[PDB]
């Protein structure tokens, strides 16, 4: 997964 | 493996002072730990170790702090250490969290030639914004920022619009709502402004409480939702997050599927933390030019955060929402120091906006399959 404060797509 | 890590090359250091952030020095009574500039050696270590342990492929982040205050060159390197040493062929993302008031002509060309995918910090319309994001003198950013998006378009960078909501976001949804649409700007983050760790929460001008962020919910919700009949697609995290979960039983956002994972934060001297809301001594997990990844997931203390995450709360047991829901970011049950976690900070909030939401995001998922 990615992180909250960070720029993530789909 | 893949392995994905989230860096602080210029550690907690900015140029800013929000003044709900936590993650740098605002004055005497908000100080925060800063390793100044990763080193070449330290960038060099790190680099490497990623191409050599990770397979399937990698992801370099670099938040902080300001990152680009480590300046172009460190990341013309970041390039260059990763083409010569990706012996496996994987592949590399890279991505950059910037407050956008140092972007200019050079730093866009190499975002956009460099395929980065860049999240811009941007609370809403001028007032909006300049509330809470002043610089170091304490005047306006909000220009500087929208210079930075100019800079984004003009040269094709891949960007995102990290929001955060705070009390006066909830107030003027509509506001905020419509100036990204008249931006064109189609991916956005809303993220829950926190309090500081373990404060008593609720205490400043700023602070969301849940049933401020209820309103933002339900609001921004029918916002979003009334461009999605008119066939006006926008990517919001947190919605697109529930439809992943709805379809794919789960979400690729941190925070939304019910424990918590190690996100391998890098500081500026190599120390790595399990989550950008985590680093702090008790969790430092080691150094990254000293230990292999696999070791570094593997300590006690990384096994001892997730593992606390686990525990489900009695609520959360008989909740019609837990499927959907999973009780939350870990972040928002982390009262106080070495105590278990609790219910959800917003839990109240989340059922409201379900009970407000869900007949019409089952709509959009049945359309989008
Ligand atoms: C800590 S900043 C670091 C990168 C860069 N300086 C920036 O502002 O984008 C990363 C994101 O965290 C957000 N942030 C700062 N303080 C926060 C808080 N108290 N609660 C939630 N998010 C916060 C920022 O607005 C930004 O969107
Ligand atoms: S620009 Fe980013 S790191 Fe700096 S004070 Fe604002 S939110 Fe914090
Ligand atoms: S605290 Fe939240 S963001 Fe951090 S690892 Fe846990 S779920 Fe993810
Ligand atoms: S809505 Fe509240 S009770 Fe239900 S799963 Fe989420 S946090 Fe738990
Ligand atoms: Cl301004
Ligand atoms: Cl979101």
């Amino acid at each position: 997964t990615s992180p909250m404060c960070a720029p993530a797509r789909s | 493996p893949p392995l994905s890590l989230l860096i602080k090359p210029a550690s907690s250091g900015c140029n800013l002072k929000c003044t709900y952030c936590f993650y740098h020095s605002l004055s005497d009574n908000r100080n925060v730990k800063s390793y100044g500039i990763m080193r070449d050696e330290v960038l060099e270590s790190m680099v490497k170790r990623v191409l050599n342990e990770a397979n399937g492929h990698c992801s370099f982040a670099f938040q902080g702090g300001e990152p680009t205050l480590a300046g172009l060159e460190f990341f013309e390197k970041l390039m260059e250490l990763q083409r010569k040493h990706n012996y496996k062929n994987l592949k590399i993302y890279n991505s950059l969290q910037t407050n956008g008031t140092l972007i200019d002509e050079s730093w866009a060309k190499f975002l956009s030639e460099n395929k980065f995918l860049v999240g811009l910090s941007m609370d809403g319309p001028k007032e909006i914004h300049n509330l809470n994001r002043k610089d170091c003198c304490g005047l306006d950013t909000f220009s500087k920022v929208e210079r930075a998006a100019e800079l984004f378009k003009k040269y094709k960078v891949e960007f995102n619009i990290l929001c955060v909501v705070t009390s006066n976001t909830a107030r003027h949804v509509n506001k905020v709502y419509k100036y990204f649409k008249e931006k064109d700007f189609k991916f956005l983050q809303f993220i829950n402004c926190l309090d500081p760790l373990y404060e008593e929460k609720g205490k400043y001008n700023y602070s969301l409480k849940p049933k401020d962020y209820t309103k933002f919910l339900k609001n921004l919700f029918d916002f979003w939702y009334e461009d999605f009949l008119n066939g006006n697609r926008v990517s919001i995290r947190y919605f697109d997050g529930l439809l992943e979960t709805i379809l794919l039983g789960k979400s690729s956002s941190c925070g939304m599927n019910g424990t918590c994972t190690c996100q391998f934060v890098v500081e500026s001297d190599g120390s790595v933390y399990p989550c950008d809301f985590y680093v702090l001594d008790k969790w430092r997990l080691g150094n990254i030019q000293d230990m292999t990844m696999k070791e570094l997931f593997e300590t006690n203390k990384n096994h001892e955060f997730i593992k606390l995450s686990f525990k489900v709360h009695e609520e959360c047991k008989k909740c019609k929402w837990f499927r959907l829901c999973k009780g939350g970011c870990r972040r928002c049950r982390d009262s106080k120091e070495d105590s278990a976690l609790e219910l959800n900070y917003y839990c109240q909030s989340y059922k409201e906006f379900f009970e407000y939401a869900f007949p019409r995001l089952i709509n959009v998922a049945n359309n989008i399959k």
